């Protein structure tokens, strides 16, 4: 069985730059719905410290994997978990800011 | 002569290499649609003098979780080659991750 998951970019602020169609099935939003806005907009309000200090530390990582667990709201307002797998990438010709590729897959707390 | 975005795509592989995802930015670079490239391997895609070093490359993402790839060849949808550079990374293993920098024009 396929986990759902989707592909998002970010800027370092957290803002979602990019969002893979994949995101209508993992948490029904269009990509145009995500799209400008902080993923922490979409984050249960006791983890969303977390993401923002996971979106600040994952540019120091030297681009290894940063994993975070969340509850995000869904397009039908229910708290799904979330496992967010993120790590950065720059284009080594370029001196142009960091951002941050995410897989986002719904999970089981348990 | 394009910017830095319109020659980067992004594309999620299952752990065999099989395209499971790949942003559109690949249409305008290479050809392919990413409709056509789902369930096909990317060593489909590899020039052949390229094929053992990416297997070895293959090798220590698996083993070491990233990797940067050498510059390679991949084969365009209309004929030729493009070069690439692609920065590979598991997630955790459930799914490959690549960041995809194309080197050149397609060369026939
Ligand atoms: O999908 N891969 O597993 C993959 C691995 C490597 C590396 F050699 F670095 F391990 C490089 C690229 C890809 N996938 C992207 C791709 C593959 C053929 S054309 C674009």
């Amino acid at each position: 069985c396929q986990p759902t998951r989707f592909i998002s970019r970010h800027n370092i602020e957290g803002i979602f730059t990019f969002v893979d169609h994949r995101c209508v099935a993992t948490v029904g939003y269009q990509p145009q719905e995500l799209l400008g806005k902080n993923i922490v907009e979409f984050c249960h309000p006791e983890d969303q410290q977390l993401l923002r200090d996971s979106f600040q530390q994952v540019v120091k990582l030297k681009g290894q994997v940063l994993s975070v667990m969340f509850r995000f709201r869904s397009k039908n307002q229910e708290w799904l978990w979330m496992r967010t797998s993120s790590f950065t990438f720059q284009n080594p010709y370029s001196d142009e800011i960091e951002y941050i590729i995410c897989t986002n897959t719904n999970v089981k707390n348990s | 002569f394009k910017g830095l975005d319109s020659k980067t795509f992004l594309s999620e592989h299952s752990m065999d290499m099989k395209f499971t995802y790949c942003d559109d930015r690949i249409t305008e670079l290479i050809g392919y649609h990413p409709e056509e490239l789902l369930g096909r391997s990317a060593y489909e895609f590899y020039h052949a003098l390229d094929s053992e070093n990416m297997t070895k490359s293959h090798q220590n993402l698996c083993t070491k979780g990233q990797v940067v790839s050498g510059q390679y060849r991949m084969l365009a949808k209309h004929g030729g080659y493009v070069w690439l550079e692609t920065q590979g990374t598991v997630i955790y293993p459930q799914c490959i991750m690549c960041v995809n920098y194309v080197l050149s024009e397609i060369e026939k």
